[PDB]
RNA sequence: UCAAAGUUUGAGCUC
RNA sequence: UGACUCUAGUCUGGCACGGUGAAGAGACGUUUUUUCACUGACCCGGUGAGGCGGGGGGGCGAGCC
RNA sequence: AGACGGACCAGAGCGAAAGCAUUUGCCAAGAAUGUUUUCAUUAAUCAAGAACGAAAGUCGGAGGUUCGAAGACGAUCAGAUACCGUCGUAGUUCCGACCAUAAACGAUGCCGACUGGCGAUGCGGCGGCGUUAUUCCCAUGACCCGCCGGGCAGCUUCCGGG
């Protein structure tokens, strides 16, 4: 039976991509199936520069960021627990959440 | 039996008139022992400098590398080697939904300065746009391309690299671009994401310290 | 390691390049130009324990007791280049990067304008695995 | 140089066809046995370069 | 931010 | 040839031909010695041994009185 | 020195199909659009026959940076001639010669007609208050609200089928 219509990808007009090798593995995965995150980020999070703040001499005196985009393997990213099981009537549910978290 | 460090002689890091301040920092190098002179330790250092040392009290990720190619004496003479853009300025510029547009150039200017220029600009989201996307078209791209090389061509070619620091301090150049692609398509947070000297003509000491004193 | 500078009124900074890899980290204290150096020191050093050399307790203590030892040396201000392995490889601080990065803050030092200065390339060579990839 | 008789080649003779000794041998060597490889460091199919 | 976990009288299950 | 006894050749250290200066430790005003030069012995190569090194003066450009 | 042209990169485009993304120049082509342009049946599908056809493989050169079949060793393990590691050959790159095979998947042959919506989108074309640059108007550019052709996709329902 076919389990999902794009086959976990997105190639319906194209025909062929670039393969990307994981950060966690190196497993090739087509960069158009490959999960794709652009995560900016402090380089001190929250926690820290609380800390940090007190290590800083200004008062007041931003951070500059850390412009990351990552990509991973599907397995890694149910080991890493990014992405959980869903049933198959929500499945089509494509939307993502509102922006709470 | 003595420690090293002891035979460091230190320089005064000086920077030229166009600026506001001259004294940027302090280098060290050996003590003249043997061949070697302290002097000529210091004379290859290169220097990254502030934005907030340029203007008065101003954000940071501007930077001018400058190597003091010649030491006067109990100071570091440095001189203009190349403007650039922070990573992370830069990147978080660089989001989705906007035909980006870079060129770069090589040309010399009338003193024997010989300069590479490279530009940067991203295509910008109106106020009341619903498209999502705000995306060019790839003859806009060629033009704007062009532009950018005539623009920069013609302003350096015709002035002295004082005039090129002291435009290149503002945004002189990228906001002319924006006067220049407004009609085509509204672009906004341009820059001159890097500016690279070359090849230095022979050194006269006279014209260095003209522009020094 | 005397900077002649008064105190307060402004800083004689150093520039302290902080490697955080996955296994290992380095602290190298240089000038502003930075080819010249005044102490690197290294955790490996330290503590010899192989497997928790780049532990976050390990980075941590080694990050505490690194800049203990260049505070000592009595520079007040730092330039700071954080950097992570890079390139093809990894654009993620390892375990021992935040560890050092919260003894670092803890620490005391007198910094001045921090950057990011890891080597993105353009267009990379290969990573180190299979085609199959590292499988486990 | 096997071929011939045993007094034109340090290698000749013998009922069968063989070289008899180790083929590998010294710089400091008389001339008339400084003969086939000299001072060799290896010598095998060459693996690799 | 993944080292491993094998078998089970021949001596009678069932609309 | 793994017999005995020798030999040309080749490798290695010493003395002599074999100088003039530099810095350091010491060494057993002196050295044992480590480096850094110089050149006059000595050595190599090329030429029908053909314009070398200094000092003026002259000029094409850069900067000054 | 040789690979590679990130991020910009989309449920986007073009190509017979594999596939195709650093700048600039030269060469020619083509789908699609507007058209009161010419010819007036010149057309559709096809055994035989033919062009192209990712990777590995093969033969010569050129080149030999990285990775890395084979291989060795070092580790765990009852055994591992594997999964982990350090090396590391052919190959991986270019030119010139063969080859014609993949889940070559939409696993859905080509043309032609008809029968429901809905919003979004890409191109060409048309129409229409006003904003906004050219600035000093026009006529263009960016927005904006629509209609038209076919196009990659999406959602939707007791259409009916299965
Ligand atoms: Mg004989
Ligand atoms: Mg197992
Ligand atoms: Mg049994
Ligand atoms: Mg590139
Ligand atoms: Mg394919
Ligand atoms: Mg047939
Ligand atoms: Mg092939
Ligand atoms: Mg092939
Ligand atoms: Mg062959
Ligand atoms: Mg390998
Ligand atoms: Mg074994
Ligand atoms: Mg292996
Ligand atoms: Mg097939
Ligand atoms: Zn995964």
């Amino acid at each position: 039976t076919k389990k999902r219509r794009n086959n976990g990808r997105a190639k319906k007009g194209r025909g062929h991509v670039q393969p990307i090798r994981c950060t966690n593995c190196a497993r090739c995965v087509p960069k158009d199936k490959a999960i794709k995150k652009f995560v900016i980020r402090n380089i001190v999070e929250a926690a820290a520069v609380r800390d940090i703040s007190e290590a800083s001499v200004f008062d007041a005196y931003v951070l500059p960021k850390l412009y990351v985009k990552l990509h991973y393997c599907v397995s890694c990213a149910i080991h890493s627990k990014v992405v959980r099981n869903r049933s198959r009537e929500a499945r089509k549910d494509r939307t993502p959440p509102p922006r709470f978290r | 039996v003595v420690d090293p460090f002891s035979k460091k002689d230190w320089y005064d890091v000086k920077a030229p008139a166009m600026f506001n301040i001259r004294n940027i920092g302090k280098t060290l190098v050996t003590r003249t022992q043997g061949t070697k002179i302290a002097s000529d330790g210091l004379k290859g250092r290169v220097f990254e400098v502030s934005l907030a040392d340029l203007q008065n009290d101003e954000v940071a990720f501007r930077k001018f590398k400058l190597i003091t190619e010649d030491v006067q004496g109990k100071n570091c003479l440095t001189n203009f080697h190349g403007m650039d853009l922070t990573r992370d300025k830069m990147c978080s510029m660089v989001k989705k939904w906007q035909t980006m547009i870079e060129a770069h150039v090589d040309v010399k200017t009338t003193d024997g300065y010989l300069l590479r220029l490279f530009c940067v600009g991203f295509t910008k989201k109106r106020n009341n746009q619903i498209r999502k996307t705000s995306y060019a078209q790839h003859q806009q791209v060629r033009q704007i391309r062009k532009k950018m090389m005539e623009i920069m061509t013609r302003e350096v070619q015709t002035n002295d690299l004082k005039e090129v620091v002291n435009k290149l301090i503002p945004d002189s150049i990228g906001k002319d671009i924006e006067k220049a692609c407004q009609s085509i398509y509204p672009l906004h947070d341009v820059f001159v994401r890097k500016v690279k000297m070359l090849k230095k003509p022979k050194f006269e000491l006279g014209k260095l310290m003209e522009l020094h004193g | 390691s005397l900077g002649p500078q008064v105190a307060e009124g402004e800083n004689v900074f150093g520039v302290c390049h902080i490697f955080a890899s996955f296994n290992d980290t380095f602290v190298h204290v240089t000038d502003l130009s930075g080819k010249e150096t005044i102490c690197r020191v290294t955790g490996g050093m330290k503590v010899k324990a192989d497997r928790d050399e780049s532990s976050p307790y390990a980075a941590m203590l080694a990050a505490q007791d690194v800049a203990q030892r260049c505070k000592e040396l009595g520079i007040t201000a730092l330039h700071i280049k954080l950097r992570a392995t890079g390139g093809n490889r990894t654009k993620t601080p390892g375990p021992g990067a935040q560890s050092a990065l919260r003894a670092l803050a803890r620490s005391g030092m007198k910094i001045g304008r921090i950057e990011d200065v890891t080597p993105i390339p353009s267009d990379s060579t290969r990573r180190k695995g299979g085609r199959r990839g590292r499988r486990l | 140089g096997v071929a011939m008789n045993p007094v034109e080649h340090p290698f000749g003779g013998g009922n069968h066809q063989h070289i008899g000794k180790p083929s590998t041998i010294r710089r400091d060597a008389p001339a008339g046995r400084k003969v086939g490889l000299i001072a060799a460091r290896r010598t095998g199919r060459l693996r690799g370069t």
